[PDB]
């Protein structure tokens, strides 16, 4: 497999999204290019929760999940399993067993205006708490009392909140690029792999082989044996290779 | 249009990746039985504004074996899946004029096909008219690659093609086998292929009922009766069950099979089975055990 | 879309009271943070008090201290402010604005002039003998 | 030999953030469970949060709970602590000290008063300027 | 291949008290596993 997915132009967008619509690109059959760290997605909080972040590259990747999320700077440690929140629960829940690679930049350079920003759309209000990986567009007034929200009143109050930053903002209110690698598995699925290595062919020497899993010793030599394009293994009787 | 004819030489598989060479080997596995039944499942309701009933829902057990003897391209694609509901995910090898997308995806309703009132032969084209689902829930695995039909060009009279298939389920993995053969006007022609597979598939669903796709607007040289059971027709749908069998298959020396036999049809064919042989010289062969089975069992315990 | 609406005002005296409220309709408090600003006739807009979104942290202006108390009730959704000991140069007209998030010192910025979101139509408040 | 210095403090405001972090220059993390304690002055010295030796166990107090969170990374060998929504009592001299093997919440035995066995020098940190 | 027994019972009160019974020293960094029967007692600085 002689593929390569490009991985630094996923990452950085023109405009991020609000909450209510971010986007989700899933990469496969590709070669792992996870020596982007500390330059590109996983850089300078290198959080990989992930259990055994370095063992990850034996179980091999069958799916990546790439996310780039802007969030405030007051609840950057509340992406981890198992907190509480308004901003935690009712907009983004991790499972309990996520791993992956969760990591926040500093954005005020970029992320901030001298006139302000009102690009980040947020929720305070919902009816319940949501399923992890679930995400709601839908723009539509809570009721929060007695009285009936079918009219634009009090006690009836609309579910949008966009957040507002400058450079002349203190830290802790500043917004943060927090961006996601997950390579969890569903249910295992085993589907596609990439880390495999290969050593240089020998012929015509007493050596040890495997060809795909298939592990043995002796001396290997062309000849005229002619596969139709199906058959891959040769047999004969008494059954062995 | 439930006639039933029997199968003689069809179904013979490569179980395996592995070559071999001027031997015969002994292979326990699904394999369609010599000189066994198979279903004809008819399509005539052509101009009739109802749904034709002329696809019904078969219980899919232990692989299936498929036929088909046409110059157009009538037959598109295959349902499978054990509900059809919004439940679970449905199975679909749905195939284009030249790509397949194969979709495992959950369905809510699947009504009836489309359905045409007027005459194939005043209008011979067929134009954006094949939508079954509306709704489209949580799935994965939308699979596209090349046409499994070729489209192989029939010309100058009694040279129509075979499309012969089987479908297997083991252990959530779906395979299809399949090739495509040049016969003439036998229904079932007398004759032996070496039969090779296409593609492999990981699914991880079970298979409960299964269902074929027509173009159902409009069909014609197509022949039918009311009479079911032991009778005969022409339907140019062929569906056989695959069963645990034992064969002995012969592989040249080219590195094809060229024959088969089983081992449970005939005392002959026990006779080649344990001699490892296709030719059998004269004499007496001791081949197997008899036993009687009890007819049914009793439990005594005292007072 | 979001209107905020003032009440209160009249014709106070000098050593006198009154209590201005202001109703948010669409937006939420207790999230949102509000403040007060004030115009005098012949002068330039001046803020007169804040609180932020994260509880009931009050904010105010130079000389507006120990006099001018600041309320937030999150069950009408209406912030209150509360005057007391009213001099004759507090002669203005009132508004009420709101901008999300703890707008109000964060860091090296204060509630300084007018960039908050949300505005209002303002109320009058005159005192004299 | 095994010294525990910390880096970070200052001045800040209410509603703010501020970062503290503490690297051991003997020896490593991730076999010590460690601790971070502060003293209010003119009061005693509590503790405010442990990580335990193995994983991520993490432990709190009543008074600072959800507000304050402890990280720690093998590799640079320190522990790291994100401030965040300061009030006005927490300025207090913060230490960080360590204890072989898991000590933090151990049985029947919590980390009670001072029992660790090695000692940092202190960072300072204000708030309300 | 080990022919032999292993004897163990708790000792809470002659080797621990409140500040901490430090002259147990339980070496956790090591070039390579040892050999069966082997000691090494050696203080050389060990890099990560």
């Amino acid at each position: 497999v002689t593929n390569l997915c490009p991985f630094h132009e996923v990452f950085n967008a023109t405009r991020f999204a609000s909450v209510y619509a971010w986007n989700r690109t899933r990469i496969s059959n590709c070669v792992a290019d996870y020596s982007v760290l500390y330059n590109f997605a996983p850089f300078f909080a290198f959080k990989c929760y992930g259990v055994s972040p370095t063992k990850l590259n034996d179980l091999c990747f069958t799916n990546v999940y790439a996310d780039s999320f802007v969030i405030k700077g007051n609840e950057v440690s509340q992406i981890a399993p198992g907190q509480t929140g308004n901003i935690a629960d009712y907009n983004y829940k991790l499972p309990d067993d996520f791993t992956g690679c969760v990591i926040a930049w500093n954005s005020n350079k970029l992320d901030s205006k001298h006139s302000g920003n009102y690009d980040y759309w947020y929720r305070s209000f919902r009816k319940s708490k949501l399923k992890p990986f679930e995400r709601d567009i839908s723009t539509e007034i809570y009721q929060a009392g007695n009285k009936p929200c079918k009219g634009k009143g009090p006690n009836c109050y609309f579910p949008l909140q966009s957040y507002g930053f400058r450079p002349t903002y203190g830290v802790g209110h500043q917004p943060y690029r927090v961006v996601v690698l997950s390579f969890e598995l569903l249910h295992a699925p085993a589907t596609v792999c990439g880390p495999k290595k290969s050593t240089n062919l020998v012929k015509n020497k007493c050596v040890n082989f495997n060809f795909n899993g298939l592990t043995g010793t002796g001396v290997l030599t062309k000849s005229n044996k002619k596969f139709l394009p199906f058959q891959q293994f040769g047999r004969d009787i008494v059954d062995t290779t | 249009t439930q006639s039933y004819t029997n199968s003689f030489t069809r179904g013979v598989y490569y179980p395996d990746k592995v070559f071999r060479s001027s031997v015969l080997h002994l292979t326990q596995d699904l394999f369609l039985p010599f000189f066994s039944n198979v279903t004809w499942f008819h399509a005539i309701s052509g101009t009739n504004g109802t749904k034709r009933f002329d696809n019904p829902v078969l219980p899919f057990n232990d692989g299936v074996y498929f036929a088909s003897t046409e110059k157009s391209n009538i037959i598109r694609g295959w349902i499978f899946g054990t509900t059809l509901d919004s439940k679970t995910q449905s199975l679909l090898i749905v195939n284009n004029a030249t790509n397949v997308f194969i979709k495992v995806c959950e369905f809510q309703f699947c009504n009836d096909p489309f359905l045409d009132v007027y005459h194939k032969n005043n209008k011979s084209w067929m134009e954006s008219e094949s939508g079954v689902y509306s709704s489209a829930n949580n799935c994965t695995f939308e699979y596209v690659s090349q046409p499994f039909l070729m489209d192989l060009e029939g010309k100058q009279g009694n040279f129509k093609n075979l499309r012969e298939f089987v479908f297997k389920n083991i252990d959530g993995y779906f395979k299809i086998y399949s090739k495509h053969t040049p016969i003439i006007g036998r229904d079932f022609p007398q004759g032996f292929s070496a039969l090779e597979p296409l593609v492999d598939l990981p699914i991880g669903i079970n298979i409960t009922r299964f269902q074929t796709l027509l173009a159902l607007n409009r069909s014609y040289l197509t022949p039918g009766d009311s009479s079911s059971g032991w009778t005969a027709g022409a339907a140019d749908y062929y569906v056989g069950y695959l069963q645990p069998r034992t064969f002995l298959l012969k592989y040249n020396e080219n590195g094809t099979i060229t024959d088969a036999v089983d081992c449970a049809l005939d005392p002959l064919s026990e006779t080649k089975c344990t001699l490892k042989s296709f030719t059998v010289e004269k004499g007496i062969y001791q081949t197997s055990n008899f036993r009687v089975q009890p007819t049914e069992s009793i439990v005594r315990f005292p007072n | 879309q979001v209107q905020l609406q003032e009440s209160g005002g009249g014709l106070v005296q000098p050593g006198g009271s009154l209590r201005l409220s202001c109703t948010a309709s669409g937006i939420a408090l207790h999230t949102h943070a509000t403040g007060w600003f004030r115009q005098a006739p012949g002068k330039e807009r001046e803020g007169v008090s804040c609180i932020s979104s994260g509880d009931g942290t009050t904010y105010y202006e130079d000389s507006v201290e120990g006099r001018f108390t600041i309320s937030r009730d999150n069950a009408k959704n209406t912030v209150y402010l509360q005057m007391n000991s009213l001099k004759l140069e507090d002669t203005a007209v009132y508004y009420c604005a709101a901008d999300p998030g703890a707008v109000c010192h964060s860091g090296s910025y204060y509630y300084t002039d007018d960039d908050f979101y949300y505005r209002g139509q303002g109320t009058q408040v005159t005192v004299s003998s």
